[PDB]
């Protein structure tokens, strides 16, 4: 028991591609999403790790 | 050092010489001066800055590591990366490193070069109207005015004027 849970939650993801259709179908245990993330801003970032705070 | 005019045959340095890097020390009778040569200071100027320039010209490319994380089920993945990341480190450090050595002693040879090269201007110039002391100085068998002088350090030297004078006063 994790946090207090014996059951467990399996995430998956995808990029979706312009005009294509995505399909979920299930006959249970789908959590399924409500929100998409459209790629407002490409362009050549990162992910730094720190414990530190924005000044 | 491989020249030998910086610490060799000229000794030391000119703490009072401070209108450029070298030049000279005329002692007539009119005055004395500390006066810095020109033509040999600037293109000792303008190929030291060519250098330099030449140098952070060299090591300037990009974009990042684009750092990438890994499993506990790709390690061999993740230290590849790891490899070469710190491969391509060692890599451009010894670069810059030996650039750095090896830029150093070419650039202490240059300025040993360009002192002795004037010194050998000079000296070719003026011949045997003189004595090569050698300390780097020069003593002359004749009156040399604050005219005289200033035509040496301007590469204009009429040694057949000078000459029958000088070779009396040698004798
Ligand atoms: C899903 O939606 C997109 C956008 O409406 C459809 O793309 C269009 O398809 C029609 C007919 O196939 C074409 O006339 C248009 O040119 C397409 N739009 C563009 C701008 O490319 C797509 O066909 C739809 N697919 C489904 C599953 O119905």
């Amino acid at each position: 028991k994790v946090n207090g849970l014996g059951s467990r939650m399996e995430f998956s993801w995808t990029l979706l591609d312009m005009w294509d259709t995505i399909n979920f179908e299930s006959t249970g245990n789908l959590i399924a999403p409500e929100y998409g993330f459209k790629i407002s801003k490409r362009g050549s970032s990162g992910i730094m790790k720190t414990e530190g705070t924005l000044e | 050092g491989l020249f030998g005019a910086i610490a060799g045959f000229i000794e030391g340095g000119w703490q009072g010489m401070v209108d450029g890097w070298y030049g000279y020390h005329h002692s007539n009778d009119q005055g004395s001066g500390y006066a810095a040569d020109k033509e040999s200071t600037q293109k000792a100027f303008d190929g030291i800055t060519n250098k330099v320039n030449s140098v952070i010209e060299k090591m300037n490319t990009q974009f990042e590591a684009v750092g990438k994380e890994f499993s506990n089920l790709e390690r061999r993945l993740e230290n590849l990366n790891k490899k070469m990341e710190d491969g391509f480190l060692d890599v451009w450090t010894y670069n810059a490193e030996l650039l750095v050595l090896m830029e150093n002693e070419r650039t202490l040879d240059f300025h040993d070069s360009n002192v002795k090269n004037l010194y050998d201007k000079v000296r070719m110039q003026l011949r045997d109207n003189v004595k090569e002391l050698g300390n780097g100085c020069f003593e002359f068998y004749h009156k040399c005015d604050d005219e005289c002088m200033n035509s040496v350090k301007n590469g204009t030297y009429d040694y057949p004027k000078y000459e029958e004078e000088s070779k009396l006063n040698r004798n």
